[PDB]
């Protein structure tokens, strides 16, 4: 008998469907992000820090510092064999 | 979400005129509807007479 209005109540729809959730989740996960491996500090140096650099990121990530710290234990007790016996 | 976001672009735009020109359309045939008075009133005058 008169003229329906269902063209236009997007105004409070906007909260209640489903991906508005997600679409207010990734606006706000979207801006503080850096863009391209910015601000990365690829070189710092605390006298051990080279050592992280050179042997523990995600590079190299090769087992020799254990092997390293093996011959640290081989550097360690046989020393102090010449202290004991 | 971009394509159901951009269904509804022009949409309103066009709907406030759809409303007034439909609402129009309606309500301007209560003229024909008086225009049915007279239309009857001149049948039943045909209608007796023709009897007669």
């Amino acid at each position: 008998v008169s003229t329906l209005i269902p063209p236009k109540v997007v105004s409070s729809k906007n909260i209640g469907s489903a991906p508005n959730a997600k679409r207010i989740a990734n606006v706000v996960h979207f801006y503080k992000s850096l863009p391209q491996g910015p601000a990365p500090a690829i070189k710092a140096n605390t006298r051990l820090a080279r050592y992280k650099a050179k042997y523990f990121d995600g590079d190299n990530a090769s087992g020799k510092p254990l092997w390293h710290f093996a011959l640290g234990i081989i550097a360690f007790g046989y020393s102090m064999e010449y202290y004991f016996h | 979400r971009i394509d159901s976001v951009s269904q509804l672009q022009n949409v309103a735009e066009t709907t406030k005129v759809l409303f007034d020109v439909s609402k129009e359309t309606v309500e301007l045939e209560s003229e024909a509807f008086e225009l049915k008075q007279k239309v009857e009133l001149a049948h039943e005058a045909k209608a007796v007479l023709d009897s007669w």
